[PDB]
């Protein structure tokens, strides 16, 4: 109950990465596109909160 | 929750720290690099400045031209295609000569001779900064505990691609440059020995990895406990016994009944880390040349069920 | 001005990195124009 | 049976459970509530090894093993003689262990510092867990966890390791591994800086954190401060055993082939997968 | 144009050293493209021309 | 030499694990004789020497000499707190608790201790003061991260008990090791920078109540802090964590002593 | 392409000669031995071919 | 100018440089002939 | 030769003897190696197919 | 001119030792050459 | 309103209804019915 | 509408709309090459029988 | 080569002579291995081979 | 120059001193490569 600029935003890029992640593996005809996609956009997102 | 002290908080930012100059050549010397905030998270954000001594540019031109001579050899496994070198880069292999050969530096390029330049590279490359980290010990009058540990870990690299592979009278058995290829030729060396797991030394020097961990977790853990009350400044606590070291002493003594002091955890420390490769190079030296099968050795000297 | 350098200094600048650029342009052009030659890809 | 400077931090609190019913020291430990679990788990389990050696029908401490129930038992209670002893010593070696953590902590708040320690051991804790609760629970036999022998739980190791082809190619026991050995040469390195700064040249003065940071600077171009390597040993090791436990919580549960086989979904992209040459070509 | 004056924004020595190093990348890479394949690979195009092989 | 043992199973392999095994014992009394340099030798709880010193003897002494001609420090030698401790005994057996006489925060007892050091400021490499405040520092501000400078200081009973002045800096290691807070009476006190939390609006100081940020140890010069005031500031401070628990309003806290 | 020595303005002539010996020392090497592994161009395999070297 | 040297300092430097990389190129021409008539690659 | 003495006002003779050693004497000893490697020019098994010293 | 310090007279004499170095160093190195495709031809 | 901060739920909320979104018509896209694609496809003799 | 405008940086905001629309623009055009039908690359090479 | 002590107005003499010390002995041992490790060559194996040690 | 604070005539005799160590060492490996020449010629 008492989340911080830094630990919601790092909660935001998490659902961030899953979600994106997810729909681009069943955008794209590999999960590892949908993985790196995710991962470096929530990267991005929290590196500045 | 309270501040865990895992990360700054905040972030100062000064002149940049030139270093002391004990006997320290300036014109070796470079200057100093961007801060990176990133760094200054966890760290200190300054990068540099790197002393480029003539034992520097040694080492550093022996490291690329080993580094330069794996990657050419890769490319042309990969057929010079960049998607193939992408694609199969941790499956490429540097392999030592085929036992044929021997010792003999007589193995072709493509078959062993272009493994044995690149392992001379490594060497000098290796060696070069050993004397390096001594040198720069030395340049500032500290303690050679650095070379020392440091000859340690050479020991344990020494036996590996040098020594053994002479005792055995082969290059074969000297590890492979890659990613897959040399976890290939670790695996590959605890079958032929029979279940190096039961070789004694290994088991010491796994021993000591894992009291590696737990030392530095320990450690850690302390130092960040106590850094409250400047805990981290170790140096002045083993000049100026503060409440810091008298606090981490009586945490350990009453947890564990024995503690250390701020100057002899470090002992404990740069030991642990030691017998880690010392143990190691004992162990890999003593498979193939004293001890060809090491589930039978156990079994001989009580280790392992049947005899 | 993040780098502070003035207009003709910049201009210079550029003049002369444009001289670089078409000379490098040009030695590109003739080596595709050599090798079209040699061996066309269209 | 105290330090020269030990009196004065001998007082009362910091006690999460027993008040000052257990708040007492036996020569240098300090007991308290959890002190006294501990005592009693780790006496039960080391005198039921003892026992189960007796079962056995071997003293020599390297062949001594208390295997886990097979998997026939299931989930399930086993016979102390076939698998009974094994757990009850899985048991006590948890509230053992559970209790060293919390008397760490009393001991914490008794001296006034933080919780990285009990926090750190925490870690240690669940990795052991998962080789003993978590895993075996998730694949359902506690015939899945590991023999309480100095040389059977390596022959534990060596079988789960090789039911999976060659264990290195698994992606977290990678990291794991890397992280192990980096921390290896951090403490190396960390332990031979301060020995080196505080144990000089004969006859020179003792050195400064400025000299340690010289020192670092003018070999690799970096110094990351005391500070700084304390937290990173702290993570090194944390993430080198949040790993570990990842690697193992992983394998048999959600993988099942050889980890090669994994790694074969890098080589089979769609824009490189065809191409010939190479390795995979 | 008035293209000069992108230089009182970049600076000059990175963007020279990071243009630099990206050309050579780029050329050592489509080299290593035409190497790769077997039409344009002109060692093995002169190899099958003269009969080296 | 596979095989080849000098008797029975002893072969070469037998001889390194068991000279292996003389080498840890020998290194394992080494280590704790070199851990055996401070707090020994030991005392019983009124101060006397103790029956009982270990199976490990004392090292002979070594020297270390102090940087900037700060003397020399030999250990193992005479060491005493030259401090009297404010605390009495709960029991004629040892291993018993000792009870603070009076304020164990004023007192320098328990959590809340501290240690007779040089009363000397701590030095760099160079031999300028380590510990400086940023507008003394030459070059030195706020690179990333919350300026806490101006914000209110909030203490365990969340009440505001001042405002950060400034923040004083570890020139060497290029951070922040103590924020100066004014309080409501115009003087300025000291807290380490790990005992606090330094949020978007407020720095949080969980381990003090707001009452007792005037009882922090106060530092002699206004531009120097000396060994011996960081450890006094640093020893109130963490001590206020078991000290001021009554005066703390956490949640848990109050469920639990309501059950207590 | 007479005011090119103004780029001895920006960049200090001693990392870039430093820079361009490494380079020019590893384009070669890697051209000798891309010729080397190549079964044509290999100057020794020809010789060796071409005086019947082999044993 | 970020380097510092003056413009004849640069102009000398670069005048020298030249000469060297012509005097390489020669030497690398030279060598190409001789590998093209030993073994042409075209 | 015209004014390649400038090239000393430039670098340091100390840096630069000791790059051009260290370079010396790591590609020699990589030109021996890759002698070595080849079955041809290895003078080793050159002498001792010669003379006939492998039985 | 002021990298090093050193003097368009001092630079000269180094040079010339230098070089003179060198051409002694590439004269044993074409003799060895000479030798060496006496030997055995590599064209 | 009161409780939360407005810039967090206002991404929260943005960020889940792009996710929802996006599911919805990846669930549409994935079953054979309710594929826009696929019966265009058919419909017109694409395939 | 323009309220929005008054709670969020406007520098965040653009940057966060230009990344999640390329993001978005490069999704839809690797579904529509995903399926057979509407791959105009596909398409083409079929139309015109580039494999032969 | 009239000039070459000059190379000594710019070495230091301690280092120069550690550095050929050390190389002079690393050399002469890798050409002994060298030497040993060719099945000709082998001094040892050779003189074992001539008067029938073996 | 006067890196190293030698002067001329001190650095002319420490270089006689090395270039007679120097000769005595290579007339030894000659004699040595002559011996080994005569005993196993690589040649
Ligand atoms: C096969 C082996 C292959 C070896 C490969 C190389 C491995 C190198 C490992 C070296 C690690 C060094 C770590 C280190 O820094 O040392 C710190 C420390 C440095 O001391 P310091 O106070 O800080 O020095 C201050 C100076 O001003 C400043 O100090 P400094 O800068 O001058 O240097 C510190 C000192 C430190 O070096 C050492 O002290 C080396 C000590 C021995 C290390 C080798 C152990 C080999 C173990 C093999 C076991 C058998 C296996 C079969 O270095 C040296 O003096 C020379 C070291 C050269 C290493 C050469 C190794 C070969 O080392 C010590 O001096 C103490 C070491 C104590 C060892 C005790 C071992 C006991 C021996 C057996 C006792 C038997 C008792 C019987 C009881 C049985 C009851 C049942
Ligand atoms: C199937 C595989 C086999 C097995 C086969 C082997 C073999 C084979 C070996 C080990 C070794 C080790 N094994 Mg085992 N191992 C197995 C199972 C285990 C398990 C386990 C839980 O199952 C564990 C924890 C371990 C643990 C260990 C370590 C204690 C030890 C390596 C120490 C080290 O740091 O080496 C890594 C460190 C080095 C090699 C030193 C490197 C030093 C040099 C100087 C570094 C040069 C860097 C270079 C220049 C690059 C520079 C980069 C630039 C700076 C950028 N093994 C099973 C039974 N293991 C080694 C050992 O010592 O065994 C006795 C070894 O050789
Ligand atoms: C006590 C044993 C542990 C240890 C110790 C250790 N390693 C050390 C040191 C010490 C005390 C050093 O002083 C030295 C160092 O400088 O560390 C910063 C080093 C070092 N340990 C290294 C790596 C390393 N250590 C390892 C292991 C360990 N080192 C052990 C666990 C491992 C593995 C496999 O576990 C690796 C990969 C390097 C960072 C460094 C030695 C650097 C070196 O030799 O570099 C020469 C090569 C190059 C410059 C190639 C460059 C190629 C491209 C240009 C890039
Ligand atoms: C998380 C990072 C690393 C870590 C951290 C860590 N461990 C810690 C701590 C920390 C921070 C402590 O504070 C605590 C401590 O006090 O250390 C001195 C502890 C500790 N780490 C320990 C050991 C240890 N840590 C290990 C690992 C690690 N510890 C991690 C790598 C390992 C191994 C194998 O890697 C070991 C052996 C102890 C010294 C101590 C915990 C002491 C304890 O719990 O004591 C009570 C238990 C007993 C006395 C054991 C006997 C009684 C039991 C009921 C029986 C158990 C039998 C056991 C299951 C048999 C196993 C036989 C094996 C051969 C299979
Ligand atoms: C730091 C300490 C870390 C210890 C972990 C490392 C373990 C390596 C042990 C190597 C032992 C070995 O090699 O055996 C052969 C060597 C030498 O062979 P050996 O034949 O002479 O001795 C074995 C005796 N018999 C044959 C009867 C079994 O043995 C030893 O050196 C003695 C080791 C005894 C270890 C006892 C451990 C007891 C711990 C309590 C058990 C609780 C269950
Ligand atoms: C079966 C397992 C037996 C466990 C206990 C063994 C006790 C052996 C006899 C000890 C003795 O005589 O001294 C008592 C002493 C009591 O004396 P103390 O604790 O007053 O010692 C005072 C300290 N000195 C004398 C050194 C200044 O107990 C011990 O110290 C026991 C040590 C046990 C060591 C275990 C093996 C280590 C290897
Ligand atoms: C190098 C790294 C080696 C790691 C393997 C050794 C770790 C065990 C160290 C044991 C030890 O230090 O014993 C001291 C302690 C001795 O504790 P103590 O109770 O006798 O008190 C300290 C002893 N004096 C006062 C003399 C310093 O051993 C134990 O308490 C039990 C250890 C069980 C293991
Ligand atoms: C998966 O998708 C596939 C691959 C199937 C198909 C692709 C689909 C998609 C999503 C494609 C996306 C395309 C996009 C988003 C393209 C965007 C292109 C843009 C934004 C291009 C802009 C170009 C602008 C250029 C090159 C500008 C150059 C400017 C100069 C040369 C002059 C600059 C100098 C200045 C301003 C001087 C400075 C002035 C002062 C006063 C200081
Ligand atoms: C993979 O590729 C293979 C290996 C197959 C083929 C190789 C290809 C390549 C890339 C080859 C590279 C070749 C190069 C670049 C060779 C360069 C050679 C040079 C430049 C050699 C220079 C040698 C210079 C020497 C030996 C100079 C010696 C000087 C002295 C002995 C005198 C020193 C003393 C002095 C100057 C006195 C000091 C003076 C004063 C006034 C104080
Ligand atoms: C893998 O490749 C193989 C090994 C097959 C082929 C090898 C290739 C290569 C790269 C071979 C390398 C050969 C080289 C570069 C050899 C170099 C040899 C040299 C330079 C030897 C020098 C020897 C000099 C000696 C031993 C000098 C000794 C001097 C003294 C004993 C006296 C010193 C004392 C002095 C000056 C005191 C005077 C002091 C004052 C203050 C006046
Ligand atoms: C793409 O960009 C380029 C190509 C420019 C650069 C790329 C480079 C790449 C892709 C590099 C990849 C490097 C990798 C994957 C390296 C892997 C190294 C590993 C995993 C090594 C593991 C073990 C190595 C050991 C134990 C080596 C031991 C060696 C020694 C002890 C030295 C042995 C010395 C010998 C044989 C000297 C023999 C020679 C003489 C003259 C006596
Ligand atoms: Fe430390």
């Amino acid at each position: 109950p008492e989340v911080s600029e830094f630990a919601f935003r790092l909660m935001m890029a998490a659902v961030i990465f899953v979600g994106v992640g997810i729909m681009f593996a069943f955008a794209g005809g590999h999960w590892f596109v949908g993985l790196v996609v995710g991962g470096l956009v929530a990267a991005f997102f929290a590196a500045t909160p | 929750a309270e501040y865990q002290n895992i990360f700054s908080q905040v972030q100062v930012r000064g002149p940049a720290d030139l270093g002391m100059t004990e006997d320290v050549n300036l014109a070796n010397r470079s200057g100093v690099g961007p801060f990176s905030t990133l760094l200054g998270w966890f760290g200190n954000a300054q990068l540099g400045p790197i002393y480029l001594g003539s034992l520097g540019v040694l080492s550093l031109f022996s490291g690329l031209m080993w580094f330069f001579t794996i990657g050419i050899w890769f490319w042309y496994q990969a057929g010079w295609n960049p998607a193939v070198f992408l694609r199969d880069l941790f499956f490429f292999s540097l392999e030592p000569p085929a036992p044929e050969y021997g010792l003999s530096f007589a193995a072709p390029l493509k078959e062993g001779g272009l493994w044995l330049i690149a392992s001379f590279f490594m060497f000098v490359a290796v060696w070069s900064w050993w004397g390096r980290t001594y040198l720069r010990a030395q340049a500032l009058g500290m303690g050679k505990h650095t070379a020392w540990a440091f000859l340690s870990a050479i020991w344990l690299w020494m036996v590996l691609g040098f020594i053994r592979p002479i005792l055995m009278g082969s290059w074969s058995e000297a590890v492979p440059y890659g990613i897959f290829s040399h976890l290939d030729w670790t695996n590959n060396f605890s079958l032929v020995h029979g279940n190096l797991f039961y070789n004694p030394f290994h088991g010491l020097s796994i021993a000591f990895l894992y009291g590696s961990a737990l030392l530095f977790a320990m450690h850690g853990a302390t130092i960040l406990a106590v850094s409250r009350f400047g805990g981290e400044r170790e140096l002045e606590q083993i000049a100026d016994r503060g409440t810091a070291a008298e606090r981490a002493a009586l945490f350990w003594r009453w947890t564990m009944g024995f503690n250390a002091t701020m100057e002899g955890i470090h002992r404990w420390a740069i030991w642990m880390a030691v017998l880690v490769t010392l143990t190691g190079g004992i162990g890999i030296l003593l498979s193939g040349t004293v001890v060809d099968n090491w589930y039978v050795w156990g079994q001989n000297h009580g280790m392992a069920p049947l005899n | 001005g993040y780098t502070g350098l003035t207009d003709e200094q910049a201009q210079e600048l550029h003049s002369v990195y444009m001289s670089g650029l078409w000379l490098f342009s040009a030695v590109a052009i003739v080596a595709h124009l050599a090798v079209y030659i040699w061996r066309p890809w269209f | 049976a105290l330090l020269s400077f030990e009196r004065k931090y001998r007082v009362p609190g910091g006690t999460l459970v027993g008040g000052n019913l257990f708040d007492f020291w036996v020569g240098p430990f300090y007991v308290g509530f959890f002190g006294v679990a501990t005592f009693f788990f780790a006496a039960l389990g080391i005198i039921l090894i003892a026992w189960s050696a007796v079962l056995q029908g071997t003293w020599n401490p390297q062949l001594i093993s208390v295997y886990p129930p097979a998997l026939e038992y299931g989930l399930g209670g086993a016979p102390l003689a076939k698998g009974g002893l094994w757990q009850i010593i899985t048991i006590c070696a948890t509230g053992a262990f559970v209790s060293w953590a919390l008397r760490e902590v009393e001991i914490c708040r008794k001296l006034g510092i933080g919780y990285h320690i009990p926090f750190a051991f925490a870690f240690a804790i669940l990795a052991y867990l998962t080789l003993v609760l978590f895993r075996p629970v998730m694949m359902g036999a506690w015939g899945y966890a590991f023999p309480y022998g100095i040389w059977t739980h390596l022959d534990w190791v060596s079988n789960t390791g090789y039911t999976y082809g060659n264990f290195h190619y698994n992606p977290a026991h990678m990291i794991a591994i890397s992280f192990f050995f980096t921390n290896a040469l951090a403490l190396a390195l960390h332990g031979a800086l301060v020995l080196s700064a505080a144990n000089p040249e004969k006859g020179k003065e003792m050195r400064t954190p400025d000299h340690e940071d010289t020192f670092f600077r003018d070999l690799v171009g970096y110094s990351i401060g005391t500070l700084g390597i304390h937290r990173l040993g702290l993570l090194l090791s944390l993430s080198a055993v949040f790993f570990s436990a990842l690697c193992m919580i992983i394998t048999g549960t959600i993988w099942f082939d050889q980890w090669v086989d994994w790694w074969q979904w890098w080589v089979k992209l769609p824009w490189w997968a065809n191409i010939p040459g190479g390795i995979n070509g | 144009s008035k293209f000069y004056k992108i230089w009182m924004i970049f600076d000059p020595r990175r963007v020279f050293v990071a243009q630099g190093v990206f050309l050579f990348l780029l050329a050592v890479m489509i080299h290593l493209i035409l190497l790769s394949t077997p039409s344009y690979n002109w060692l093995e195009i002169s190899a099958a021309k003269y009969n080296r092989v | 030499m596979v095989g080849v043992t000098a008797f029975g199973n002893f072969d070469l392999a037998s001889l390194a694990i068991y000279s292996f095994w003389i080498f840890l014992a020998g290194l394992i009394y080494y280590l704790q004789t070199e851990n055996m340099r401070e707090g020994y030798p030991l005392e019983n709880e009124d101060g006397t020497p103790a029956a009982n010193q270990g199976p490990f003897p004392l090292p002979k002494p070594k020297t270390f000499i102090l940087p900037h001609g700060r003397g020399t420090l030999t250990v193992p030698g005479p060491e005493s707190e030259d401090r009297p401790i404010a605390l009495a005994r709960t029991a004629v057996s040892e291993g018993f608790p000792h009870a603070p006489t009076g304020d164990p925060m004023k007192d320098g007892v328990g959590p809340a201790s501290w240690v007779a050091r040089r009363d000397l400021p701590e030095l760099d490499g160079h031999g300028h003061n380590k510990i400086k405040p940023m507008k003394a520092a030459a070059g030195f501000h706020v690179s990333a991260g919350k300026n806490p400078i101006g914000l209110p200081v909030r203490g365990c009973d969340l009440e505001i008990a001042g405002k950060v002045v400034d923040i004083w800096v570890d020139i060497p290691e290029q951070m922040a090791r103590f924020l100066e807070v004014e309080l409501k009476d115009g003087s300025t006190r000291l807290l380490p920078m790990q005992m606090v939390k330094v949020q978007s609006n407020r720095v949080h100081v969980n381990a003090l109540s707001s009452d007792l940020f005037a009882g922090i140890p106060t530092i002699k010069s206004p531009t120097e802090v000396t060994l011996l005031e960081e450890d006094k500031i640093c020893g109130y401070v963490a001590g206020g964590l078991m000290y001021a628990a009554p005066k703390r309003k956490s949640v848990v806290a109050a469920m639990l002593a309501e059950y207590a």
